[PDB]
DNA sequence: TCGGATGTATATATCTGACACGTGCCTGGAGACTAGGGAGTAATCCCCTTGGCGGTTAAAACGCGGGGGACAGCGCGTACGTGCGTTTAAGCGGTGCTAGAGCTGTCTACGACCAATTGAGCGGCCTCGGCACCGGGATTCTCGA
DNA sequence: TCGAGAATCCCGGTGCCGAGGCCGCTCAATTGGTCGTAGACAGCTCTAGCACCGCTTAAACGCACGTACGCGCTGTCCCCCGCGTTTTAACCGCCAAGGGGATTACTCCCTAGTCTCCAGGCACGTGTCAGATATATACATCCGA
């Protein structure tokens, strides 16, 4: 019979490999095309170095991730496994960020 | 036994000494070999710092070790 | 060919590393990270000196604002620390002349 | 009418941060009317003392992977481990520094 | 111009196990991309002024840094 | 046969009533003495202002009052009514604090 | 004159009313503990900072300047006691 | 022989002190040298800020038919208004209260 | 015997309050509080226009930097508004 | 589904302490003039950004079977809300007293500024060793039975 | 409880590119002297912070009782997870073209500094009315039958 896994091992194995490492998690070109079309609405025809994007990288997946962690500790405290939509929206709330 | 002691110029100097021997003894040859008072020394070994009452044979180093010298001035 | 020059704590650092581990190397990145890092904390310290000396309505910074900003900012192990290393630096500076 | 040989203010002192130019800086950098001779001391001392300690732990953390050289993977291995440190750059990121390997205990598998 | 939708769902679960999460619902995608959205509007705004009072064309990477400075979200590492 | 209230009505009563109010809730002197013994550790044989005391007060006042806020939003959170320490516990760890 | 055991000034009503003005409608019996140990926390940083802002100054009375300088530090400014 | 002064916020058409800001301007420590357009533009921007704060505060005092103006009047004006209570996001004001919301679980059936 | 002379911003304050609401007074603890809130925007603003000076290699400061730094502290309505209300001012004074 | 009892909102007299306003005056702001450097403008160099084309391969997209988790319903017993009688200390009004905050002279040491100059630090080259990469075997886990 | 597959780690050999060191030089930190004033020390004045005592009454305490909610247990149903097959566009390499950033030289005008003069804002004193208390009354609301 063709061998499986129970549902939950392979998520633990791309925990500890995902945070074992350090490498950016989004390609490169459709972040440009996102932050262009971004940018464009508040001046025409600009340019912009690649360092920059890169540094808007960063900071975006930095954050990305804390709120993340937040998150998850916020579905955890509802004896629940799985995060939802409200968990977030408690998290920012709480945080400060959302009005 | 035989360890090789390096400085910051690269300039690597022989020394006999015995594994129940103490560092004391060892400043006070490097007196005798180069006369660098005995206070400016500091010796690293991998990384930590050697404390002066204890013995070579506690820090259990092996011959032909490679054991670093810094000089701080302190003068002033 | 008429490059302008740029001032950078490189070799300073590169001597405490030395200094430290005598055999180690370091990496730009690691270089341009301990660069801001420096940059960020003396700008903290010098702008809360001034601050404290614009307070007590006082012209001059000396070295006790830069104390009393020191204990401000700083945690209490690194604040005492760093409080015996200045006054020692400060005291051995004037001893010699 | 015979000049003395110079010798900086930094080896006076003891030190290796330059007290020149953080003099120069501190009187350029618009903070008070007039500066006394005794601040720039106090101040490489202490940025000395910070980026020593810095780079004794980032040293050791790279010395337990087997390496030589620091990485900012080590930089940020240092800093969050360490209790105070990590209290002082408290909202700061570091590129290319990742995160603290933890799991919660829950998720865990049973039995 | 629907690039938003370049963020492939793979990639926001890559994030969330490095975060550290084991199961995800599916709606979890919709408002992480409108946080990032906004996140990246205010940034972009912000490095986008400085560059107009700079009266230059091209952003720069030093003033990305300012920006993301001025929010407390100091970034290190760029040649600040 | 004496006429009582269930439990509930006079929560909501209070609610409001301070809701509507402004003055403050702590006592005064057992606050200045517990400030004065919490700054004795620093430096011994100090003294204080009135005003110093008033804007401790009232600063710890709207702390509290924010902290107890979050809190509520915590255990709502939950399917619960009744606040307990976890909350708490949760509301200072999101917030940033150690 | 030496004070202890002042911690417990702080009473199970004052804290049941700041729970109230807070929004609060039911409250367990293990939250005045935490309370009490917040508020400590609070009020010795607040009163450390300015207490270090007195003493530079070479005074011996602690005024109100220093509490809102002090609480200004925080990022939680406050406003009518002057500054 | 010389002419008699009018004050530069007669001449800008203000109500606040121009020569008073160029002063701490001046002496604040902010730069080398100050211009002579700044005073004004700080002037204009500081007094559009009073007056759009206490028409706002006037309307809640009036609300509540009383004369003066207390800090709970303040307090209810800015915390009504979104743009100006991000501006105050980190700032509380003595004697100002909260505002009157409950949650609607606890409400009773 | 007289005291020295403590500066502030109440006769200005009073004068705006007039000008908006002819039949309205004011107690001592809001004046305080609109002192404080005048300095505290003020030392914001100012202290961006510095920063924003410094950046660009420049030692001085003029009505550029002022907008500048109003346009990125203020939210959006208030900071056209107040764009508009300084241009005015700008103009009206160097008209005379 | 009604009806009694309680808490809260509404109308009226009254008396007090803070708000609004008038005076003196003195210190800070306005008018007039110089002199010097910071900044605006034009011209040149070339580096870094944008655009296009081919391929190739790893990652993205789509479909399917199924087991484990979210959610509703039910029973119970204990902690918490409410009311009452008792005890405790906070609050208010005076009276004493002095430590220390605040202001004024003075006089000296400390920092800014300028001219000569020389050694520290930065830009360009290069050279080789630490680290990246590929192939292979030993080890360590997980899931039926 | 036990054993067959997969995933991961430790080892050895090979190549490359970037980090550590060497020269040359130019601009900034030293050194020496002078001059002006910021602040440190001494003295004096007066206010407010600390201490004490008495009295009143409102708030904190302890206790009894009932009931509603927090928590555990059970069953259902469905929706994410793991795996296979097909599709597509990201990435790397290469090649052109030009716009806009980065210096450099020159010149006009905008602001700092000084002197003289005078009026606007601040401290002080005073009258009076806006509102906080007290009293009474009318209405909304909650729980039981």
């Amino acid at each position: 019979k063709p061998h499986r896994y129970r549902p939950g091992t392979v998520a633990l194995r791309e925990i500890r490999r995902y945070q074992k490492s350090t490498e950016l998690l989004i390609r490169k070109l459709p972040f440009q095309r996102l932050v262009r079309e971004i940018a464009q609405d508040f001046k025409t025809d600009l340019r912009f170095q690649s360092s920059a994007v890169m540094a808007l990288q960063e900071a975006s997946e930095a954050y990305l991730v804390a709120l993340f962690e937040d998150t998850n500790l916020c579905a955890i405290h509802a004896k629940r496994v799985t995060i939802m939509p409200k968990d977030i929206q408690l998290a920012r709330r709480i945080r400060g960020e959302r009005a | 036994m035989q360890i090789f002691v390096k400085t910051l110029t690269g300039k690597t100097i022989t020394l006999e000494v015995e594994p129940s021997d103490t560092i004391e003894n060892v400043k006070a040859k490097i007196q005798d070999k180069e006369g660098i008072p005995p206070d400016q020394q500091r010796l690293i070994f991998a990384g930590k710092q050697l404390e002066d009452g204890r013995t070579l044979s506690d820090y259990n180093i092996q011959k032909e070790s490679t054991l670093h010298l810094v000089l701080r001035l302190r003068g002033c | 060919r008429r490059k302008t020059r740029k001032e950078s704590y490189a070799i300073y650092v590169y001597k405490v590393l030395k200094q430290v581990h005598p055999d180690t190397g370091i990496s730009s990145k690691a270089m341009s990270i301990m660069n801001s890092f420096v940059n960020d904390v003396f700008e903290r310290i010098a702008g809360e000196a001034s601050r404290l000396a614009h307070y007590n309505k006082r012209s001059t910074i000396t070295s006790r604002e830069i104390q009393t900003a020191v204990r401000l900012l700083l945690p209490g192990e690194l604040a005492k620390h760093a409080v015996s290393e200045g006054t020692k630096a400060v005291t051995c500076y004037t001893s010699a002349k | 009418k015979t000049r003395a040989k110079a010798k900086t203010r930094s080896s006076r002192a003891g030190l290796q941060f330059p007290v020149g130019r953080v003099h120069r800086l501190l009187r350029k950098g618009n903070y008070a009317e007039r500066v006394g001779a005794g601040a720039p001391v106090y101040l490489a001392a202490v940025l000395e003392y910070l980026t020593a300690e810095i780079l004794e732990l980032a040293g050791n953390a790279a010395r337990d992977n087997k390496k030589t050289r620091i990485i900012p993977r080590h930089l940020q291995l240092a800093v969050r481990n360490d209790e105070e440190l990590n209290k002082l750059l408290g909202r700061v990121t570091i590129a290319q520094g990742g995160v603290l390997p933890n799991i919660q205990s829950v998720l865990l598998p049973k039995k | 111009r629907d690039n938003i939708q370049g963020i492939t769902k793979p990639a926001i679960r890559r994030l969330a196990r490095r975060g550290g999460v084991k199961r995800i619902s599916g709606l979890i995608y919709e408002e992480t991309r409108g946080v990032l959205k906004v996140f990246l509007e205010n940034v972009i705004r912000d490095a986008v002024t400085y560059t107009e009072h700079a009266k230059r064309k091209t952003v720069t990477a030093m003033d990305v840094v300012y920006a993301l400075k001025r929010q407390g979200r100091t970034l290190y590492g760029f040649g600040g």
